[PDB]
C-alpha cells in the first residue's frame, strides 16, 4: 500500500497508511506533491493518538456493529483538542 | 414543524443500547416537543409500547450528546410484521476528534473555568456550546 | 479477524493492520516494503520475547480484541547495521504536562 510519513515536533516519525490519513482534508491539502507532513506544534503523544483516531475512522465509519468509544486519557486531553482545533479533525 | 403524528396505532418497539452511554430516549410530542422517557443503561435493551408515525430521538442522559439510532438521528416505529417488535438500534456515532475532546473536556472541567483554561477563546466559546436538543431541531428545521 | 499494530524503531513508528492468521514473516515483508530492509536484517519482538517468522500473529498473542483500531498493539523492531543486530530500542513519547487545577 501507500505510506506517508507525519513528523511530531519532538522529532516522532509516524508512517500511516495514505487512504487512512486522507479521511482527513487537512492532510490531504498538506500532501499537495509530498509524502512527508511536519507538525512542529503537535508532540508525539498527541501525534499518535491523531494517528489511532485515524485508523479508528477508517475502521468504524458505517458500521451496524457496535462502535467503541474512542479513549483520550485526561492528560492529552486538552493539547489533543487543540491540535483538533488546528486540523478541523 | 418536526412533530409526531397522532395515529392512535400501535407499534411495539425494541430500544437497543449497543453503546456505552447512559441513553435518554426523547419523543417528540404532537406539538413539536422533546419529551424525555426514562433512560437505558449501557448494553442493555427495553421492549416498549409506541405509536406509528411517532418521532424519536436519542441522547446521552448526562451529557445530551447526540446518538445514532439505526445508523440515523431519528426513529420513527413502523407497522409490526408477523407481530415481531421493531428494533431501534442505538449506536455511537463516529464523532470528529474535536467534539470528542470537547466531550472530554466538558466531562473534566465545570463550566465555570472554562475560562481559565488555556486555550484559544475560539475553543472556550466552542466549551459552552454543549448538545442541546432544541437547538439540534431548530437547524433540521 | 483484523489486529492493528505500532511496529516501533526508535523514533520510528509504523501504525498498520494484518489479520490474527498473517505470519510475522509478512508483517516483515510490509516492514521492507515501507523501510526498504529485508526481512532477513529485520526482528521482531512482543515485549522482550523474539518472534519466530513462522508463526503466527493470533499464536503470538496480538488477537483482534487487544490490538485494537483506537488501541494498537505494540510490535518492537530491531534491525541488523552491520554483522550484529542492534538492540531492541524504542523511544518513548512525550510526557504530558501536569493536569491543570481546573481539571484536577
Ligand atoms: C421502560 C422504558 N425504558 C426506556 S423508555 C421506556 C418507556 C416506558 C413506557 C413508555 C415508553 C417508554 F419509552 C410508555 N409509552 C408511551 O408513553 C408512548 C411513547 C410514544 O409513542 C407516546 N406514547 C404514548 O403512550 C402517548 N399516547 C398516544 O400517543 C396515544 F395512545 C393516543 C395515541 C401519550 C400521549 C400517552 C404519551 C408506556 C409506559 C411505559
Amino acid at each position: 500500500m501507500m505510506y506517508v510519513k507525519l513528523i511530531s515536533s519532538d522529532g516522532h516519525e509516524f508512517i500511516v497508511k495514505r487512504e487512512h490519513a486522507l479521511t482527513s482534508g487537512t492532510i490531504k491539502a498538506m500532501l499537495s506533491e509530498t509524502n512527508e507532513v511536519n507538525f512542529r506544534e503537535i508532540p508525539s503523544h498527541v501525534l499518535s493518538k491523531v494517528c489511532m483516531y485515524f485508523t479508528y475512522k477508517v475502521r468504524y465509519t458505517n458500521s451496524s456493529t457496535e462502535i467503541p468509544e474512542f479513549p483520550i486519557a485526561p492528560e492529552i486531553a486538552l493539547e489533543l483538542l487543540m491540535a483538533a482545533n488546528f486540523l478541523d479533525c | 414543524v418536526l412533530r409526531s403524528v397522532n395515529s392512535r396505532e400501535p407499534s411495539q418497539v425494541i430500544f437497543c443500547n449497543r453503546s456505552p452511554r447512559v441513553v435518554l430516549p426523547v419523543w417528540l410530542n404532537f406539538d413539536g416537543e422533546p419529551q424525555p422517557y426514562p433512560t437505558l443503561p449501557p448494553g442493555t435493551g427495553r421492549r416498549i409500547h409506541s405509536y406509528r408515525g411517532h418521532l424519536w430521538l436519542f441522547r446521552d442522559a448526562g451529557t445530551h450528546d447526540g446518538l445514532l439510532v439505526n445508523q440515523t438521528e431519528l426513529f420513527v416505529p413502523s407497522l409490526n410484521v408477523d407481530g415481531q417488535p421493531i428494533f431501534a438500534n442505538i449506536t455511537l456515532p463516529v464523532y470528529t476528534l474535536k467534539e470528542r475532546c470537547l466531550q472530554v473536556v466538558r466531562s473534566l472541567v465545570k463550566p465555570e473555568n472554562y475560562r481559565r483554561l488555556d486555550i484559544v477563546r475560539s475553543l472556550y466559546e466552542d466549551l459552552e456550546d454543549h448538545p442541546n436538543v432544541q437547538k439540534d431541531l431548530e437547524r433540521l428545521t | 479477524m483484523d489486529v492493528f499494530l505500532m511496529i516501533r524503531r526508535h523514533k520510528t513508528t509504523i501504525f498498520t493492520d494484518a489479520k490474527e492468521s498473517s505470519t510475522v514473516f509478512e508483517l516483515k515483508r510490509i516492514v521492507e516494503g515501507i523501510l526498504k530492509r529485508p526481512p532477513d536484517e529485520q526482528r521482531l519482538y512482543k515485549d522482550d520475547q523474539l518472534l519466530d517468522d513462522g508463526k503466527t500473529l493470533g499464536e503470538c498473542g496480538f488477537t483482534s480484541q487487544t490490538a485494537r483500531p483506537q488501541a494498537p498493539a505494540t510490535v518492537g523492531l530491531a534491525f541488523r547495521a552491520d554483522d550484529t543486530f542492534e538492540a531492541l530500542c524504542i523511544e518513548p513519547f512525550s510526557s504530558p504536562p501536569e493536569l491543570p487545577d481546573v481539571m484536577k
